RNA sequence: ACUGAACUCCUCACACCCAAUUGGACCAAUCUAUCACCCUAUAGAAGAACUAAUGUUAGUAUAAGUAACAUGAAAACAUUCU
């Protein structure tokens, strides 16, 4: 739950969408198994889906480690210092490119929630409320029940 | 009567952690200006007090040793010579009883 | 059965440069099984903790309880040590900066209760720790002015947001 | 002194004598020291 | 550490120096005495809705006085130690004095209460008591307050502190019967039964318990001033007076609307000996008094 | 409530604790001085300067020697009751008894006391001095008063 | 002017401290043993012109450093914070010895010196006159009309002093060390030269408290925390200025106070 | 005229709100067969998954530092006294 769960407010690193949209994906880690079915889905991958999504995004630098692994991750990190960490057990193909570019898409920051889906660095335009807007000024700047 | 519910540690903590059953910090300590073992106010000094303690003690045998048995109780005022009633003692007198 | 606390006295922080803070002598030590009960033994470590050992030692003196002398034994041993094996120079810069009561193993019994009935005694036992720094005791909680509560109250003022919206 | 204090802080601020009474050790270690701040 | 004044002086110092402390007392005293060639202070006359200022006596102990129909009339003595006007204060109310009491140790005094002392006159009394008064009579700070104050026939209030009896039962605190010894009741003798009721799962506020009883703070209204002993300032006064023998009292003219109007032949705002007034008898009794002296009376 | 009463409630019933004072009276009598617990030892001193003064009396008053063999029950101390405390103490008029605390008494922790009859045969006890007279505060004062006494 | 003077002292005054230090080959070891009426007999192996007996006091208890004030060394009064040239023998000090004389002296001279630093900044010092403890003040001689809010704002810049809670810094000093540093004082000086006529080495006892420095014949109190009650009486006609004051260790209370007050006010 | 749901609409997404019972889809641990080799897979099997039985045993709380329980006095630690 939220109260449980630690916040946090909506960002973008570092300005992306303002002058260029900047690949936050550094590196993918495919730790991999030569033999054993927990990597059958992976080394598919390997063999056919990487190559063609490294060339999709040149700024993403994989690394494929084939590393008698019982079972297998592909650690993606980003370019905050952040390291998402997931797991590629016993899974598809298909299942695992999709992983793959949801990984490449995403930002660095943290899974968590969000509080507000929106973000101004310049909210007010005309001039934010005070209670004296909306309310009239008397003559001599004067208050209820006064002299002069 | 019987306990409906369990009191809780929090509660417990709160009763038996308050500044009426937390343990006085007092004021009474003075050092003793002769012997220096540090000593209450109103009170002899417990080592200061030990010495005298010890001295009556053996002019209290020594008594005993002049007077053979029970029953006696002279009617003398004694006095306690140590080296030059009496009762005689040894050593040189401490620097104290004069 | 476990003991930490022994173990902490053989620690060795390596040496310091000649521009650095001079790192104060922490100086760790123990009476295992004590027979007593570990609350009743808290207060008294509650008595002891902020003090001089000095100070303490002569709280202690005068405090007629039973666990009162042995802490105060203890005490006396830890001087001993900070000044023999642990190179601290003056007795009287010492200062506690903990003192508790841990629970030792326990010894049940039987009771013996009016009718037929029984209930079982446990007959209790304490660890009692101490950890000696140091330097003079620090100072303690300056109680918070109403200045420091009016600047705080401001703070708080301040610190508000208009919520939701945006 | 205390009370008084209280007292005059409510003068002062216009509040109830609650608020600047000292709250308790777990409540305060909940407490986030470092919220996410925003704009 | 806390010290008190006597830890650090010499074998030889402290009596010399509680002999001084004595002697600065007296010497206060000494000089507190005329009030009227000092100054006097606007002396006014006498108002259908005025009020004066009261004592704060001693209640010595009790005695029996015979009146000339031939009753006896148990008396207190009250003893008007001292006294002297504290402090005035105008109008949250009513115009208010504070008055003092017994003289005691400033030794053993607050600091701020010996400063508060050394401000005024006097040394520091025991109780300090405000007594609600109308401007018409006010007096100077440092007027000494005597017995002749309290006229014979005059009618009073005494207020002080009842005897403290500590915790209490039921039985004492509030006069319940209790149960019975035998029959046999078992625990149950000085107890109070039931406290109140089932459908009710509370106990009601201000039910009768077993508590603290005494030195709680008690008036006794419109006894008849008897007589006043103007040489050693006692004032006789009428039945009992809450409290010990010693304890200090308040003693003020008294409240009830049949008594509202009586005090136009009282001294107004004090009874001055500085006068002009005359030096009164060694004592002053009431006409139905019989006086120690006076032959034995006889229904003739 | 308890209100002007004097006399603690000692032993097991009144004679219990006039028994139990007796036995101390005795001892001091024996001794000169006697560590005991504070509470009984205040009553000790009440009755002990009693019973002194009335061997002041002399031996020759029979209501005097009859409370002397009621009190001294080792009857020995009747003799030096009458023969060395009163010749001791014919000057002064009730000073007799000094009476002062001791630490604690060890298993109990009760409060204790001493109690000599005053000058006596034993090593003196370590009293509680005043502040010597060349201290600062004590030299201002009397300072003071030697202005004092030149003003007067 | 007074805004240099103080600083320039004070370097001066660092300057001679170093040149002191200077003399000692890399921490020199003396025996020191403790002559006393309690804890015999015991002997402290000390660092000889780094090392006080405030040191010796430390290593003994904290009661001690507490309740000593001076130090006799071979039957001399040391200050608490003044180091310990080579092997002697010490005692410790309190108010409340048989013999508290030296003590009460050094008190009185100690609450001069807190008087005049007072006057310094309150706003020339010719001496602190050496006055007796019968004779019911401590006196401070100063040429330059003070009203009863003046003495109250004095009385009240003391009290600060005493609460900063500064060290009483000791040096035995060359004569013309002493004079470079008061040559602007000319009966600062005079006072020097009498003192250094008056012993056989030159050796000027100069006495500092924090900022403010000044010379005196006797020993001082460790710290100004050790005065409580300390008053500024009055000033009498060259301008005396008066005072009376009572440490920790002995508290007056209020009338014996007030009455200590107005014999000080004489 | 407003307000007002899990009603209805909108952007998405859909197997994902009933007692007993019944039909399904999955699966934690283990053991064996064969795989694998920082803990896995396909199978076979089974003492196969505990927030409740005044459940069992073991530990530790609460009630609770509560109820309750001790040693006649002085001494010289010979003795005497009650
Ligand atoms: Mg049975
Ligand atoms: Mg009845
Ligand atoms: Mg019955
Ligand atoms: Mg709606
Ligand atoms: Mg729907
Ligand atoms: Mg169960
Ligand atoms: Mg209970
Ligand atoms: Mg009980
Ligand atoms: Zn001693």
């Amino acid at each position: 739950t939220a109260r449980g769960t630690p916040s946090r407010f909506l960002a973008s690193v570092l300005h992306n969408g303002l002058g260029r949209y900047v690949q936050q994906l550094q590196r993918l880690s495919f730790s991999v198994s030569r033999d054993g079915a927990s990597s059958r889905g992976a080394r598919e991958f390997v063999e056919r889906e990487v190559i063609d999504f490294a060339r999709r995004n040149p700024g993403v630098v994989i690394y494929v480690n084939s590393r008698p692994c019982c079972v297998p991750r592909v650690v993606a990190e980003y370019l905050n210092g952040a390291v998402r960490e997931e797991s590629i057990h016993c899974k598809s193909v298909e299942e695992i490119s999709t992983l793959v570019q949801k990984l490449a898409d995403q930002s660095g920051l943290d899974v968590i929630r969000i509080r507000k889906p929106f973000h101004t660095d310049n909210p007010s335009i005309q001039g934010q409320w005070h209670p004296f807007t909306n309310k009239p000024t008397t003559f001599r700047g004067l208050r209820p029940r006064e002299v002069q | 009567a019987a306990p409906k519910n369990r009191r809780t540690i929090e509660v417990n903590r709160c009763r038996r952690r308050n500044p009426q059953k937390l343990i006085k910090v007092k004021n009474n300590i003075d050092v003793c200006p002769e012997c220096g073992h540090l000593k209450q106010k109103h009170v002899l000094c417990a080592y200061c007090y030990e010495k005298v303690c010890k001295e009556t003690a053996e002019i209290r045998r020594q008594i005993g040793k002049q007077e053979g048995g029970p029953f006696k109780a002279p009617t003398i005022e004694t006095v306690v010579l140590y080296t030059g009633r009496i009762i005689e003692r040894d050593r040189k007198r401490p620097s104290w009883f004069t | 059965i476990s003991r930490k606390w022994e173990k902490k006295n053989k620690i060795v922080y390596p040496p310091q440069l000649p521009g650095e803070p001079r790192r104060p002598a922490e100086i760790y030590h123990c009476r295992r099984q004590i027979k007593y009960s570990k609350d009743k033994m808290w207060y008294l470590a509650k008595l002891i903790r902020g003090m001089s050992i000095d100070q303490a030692l002569a709280q202690l003196e005068f405090n007629d309880k039973k666990g009162a002398k042995i802490i105060k034994e203890v005490l006396l041993e830890a001087q001993d040590m900070a000044v023999r094996d642990h190179n601290v120079e003056f007795r009287s810069n010492l200062y506690i900066a903990e003192s508790t009561s841990g629970r030792g193993q326990c010894l049940k019994r039987i009771r013996y209760h009016g009718r037929g009935r029984f209930g079982i005694m446990e007959k209790v036992y304490c660890h009692y720790f101490v950890k000696l720094v140091e330097g003079p005791p620090p100072p303690p909680e300056p109680p918070k002015t109403a200045v420091a509560h009016a600047k705080e109250y401001i703070q708080q003022l301040r610190s508000r947001t208009i919520v939701h919206t945006l | 002194e205390e009370g008084p204090m209280i007292e005059q802080l409510s003068k002062m601020f216009f509040t109830t004598k609650h608020r600047w009474y000292p709250h308790g050790r777990y409540h305060r270690c909940r407490k986030n020291l470092n919220p996410p701040k925003d704009r | 550490s806390g010290t008190w004044w006597d830890e650090h002086l010499s074998e030889e110092n402290v009596p010399f120096i509680k002999q001084l402390v004595s002697d600065e007392d007296k010497a206060q005293l000494a000089s507190k005495l005329c009030p009227l060639k000092d100054e006097p202070w606007p002396i006014h006359p006498w108002e259908p809705g005025s009020f004066r200022v009261g004592l704060i006596a001693l209640k010595l102990g009790m005695m029996p006085l015979w009146t000339k129909d031939g009753q006896k009339h148990v008396v207190t003595l009250l003893q008007v130690q001292d006294c002297h006007v504290l402090k005035y204060t105008s109008k949250g109310k009513m115009a208010t004095l504070s008055v003092g009491g017994k003289t005691v140790s400033r030794f053993r005094k607050a600091t701020s209460i010996l400063e508060f002392y050394r401000e005024l006159g006097l040394p520091p009394k025991q109780t300090v008591k405000i007594f609600n008064i109308t401007d018409n009579a006010a007096i100077k700070p440092g007027t000494p307050l005597y017995a002749a104050h309290f006229r014979p026939g005059q009618y009073v209030d005494v207020t002080a502190k009842t005897i403290g009896k500590g915790f209490q039962g039921v039985m004492k605190r509030w006069g319940f019967k209790g149960q019975p010894a035998t029959h046999g009741q078992t625990k149950t003798h000085r107890r109070p039964g039931a406290v109140a009721t089932g459908d009710i799962g509370r106990v009601w506020p201000g039910t009768k318990m077993p508590g603290k009883m005494g030195n709680i703070y008690r008036t006794e209204y419109g006894l008849k001033v008897w007589r006043i002993n103007t040489k050693h300032n006692i004032i006789y006064v009428n039945g009992s007076v809450p409290g010990h023998k010693n304890c200090l009292v308040k003693v003020k003219d008294s409240k009830l609307p049949a008594y509202k109007d009586l005090g136009k032949n009282l001294p107004f705002p004090t009874y001055f000996p500085d006068g002009d007034e005359e030096e009164l008898p060694e004592d002053l009794y009431d006409e139905n008094v019989c006086q120690p002296g006076a032959p034995s009376i006889t229904f003739a | 409530i308890s209100h002007g009463r004097v006399f603690r409630r000692m032993g097991l019933g009144p004679e219990s604790r006039i028994h139990l004072l007796r036995n101390l009276l005795t001892g001091l009598v024996r001794h000169e001085r006697i560590e005991a617990p504070w509470a009984r030892v205040d009553e000790m001193r009440g009755y002990a300067e009693k019973l002194i003064d009335y061997g002041k009396l002399g031996d020759t008053n029979e209501r005097a020697m009859r409370m002397a063999d009621f009190w001294l029950t080792e009857k020995d101390l009747i003799p030096k009751l009458f023969q060395v405390l009163a010749p001791r103490y014919k000057d002064q008029t009730g000073g007799y008894t000094r009476m002062l605390q001791i630490p604690n008494r060890s298993l109990d922790r009760a409060k204790m006391a001493v109690i000599e009859y005053k000058g006596n045969c034993l090593p003196p006890l370590p009293l509680p001095r005043r502040d010597s007279h060349l201290t600062l505060l004590n030299q201002l004062l009397q300072g003071l008063r030697q202005d004092l006494r030149q003003s007067q | 002017s007074p805004t240099e003077l103080t600083e320039m002292r004070n370097d001066l005054f660092n300057k001679e401290k170093a040149r002191q230090l200077s003399l000692t080959p890399r921490t020199e070891k003396i025996e020191v043993k403790h002559v006393g009426k309690t804890d015999p007999g015991t002997v402290f192996v000390m660092n000889k012109n780094i090392s006080t007996p405030y040191s010796c006091a430390m290593h003994l208890s904290e009661w001690y450093c507490r309740k000593s004030i001076l130090a006799l060394v071979d039957g001399q009064p040391w200050d608490m914070y003044k180091p310990l040239t080579k092997s002697c023998e010490i005692k410790f000090l309190t108010f409340k010895d048989c013999d508290p004389g030296e003590v009460n002296k050094a008190y009185w001279r100690s609450c001069a010196m807190m008087m005049g630093c007072v006057i310094e900044r309150a706003f020339n010092l010719v001496r602190a006159p050496e006055v007796p403890v019968i004779s019911g003040a401590f006196c401070y001689d100063v040429v330059l009309m003070p009203t009863k809010e003046n003495l109250r704002s004095f009385t009240k810049d003391a009290h600060a002093l005493i609460y900063k809670d500064l060290p009483f810094e000791t040096l035995e000093v060359e004569a013309k060390v002493a004079l470079e540093i008061f040559q602007h004082s000319k009966y600062k000086v005079d006072f020097i030269e009498e003192k250094a006529s008056q012993n056989p080495e030159r050796i000027v006892k100069l006495h500092r408290i924090g900022d403010f420095i000044d010379v005196s014949e006797g020993p001082l109190i460790p710290r100004t925390s050790i005065c409580f009650q300390y008053e500024v009486s009055a000033v009498h006609n060259i301008r005396r200025f008066q005072g009376v004051s009572l440490p920790v260790h002995l508290r007056a209370h209020f009338t014996i106070w007030d009455k200590l007050l107005e014999r000080s006010r004489k």
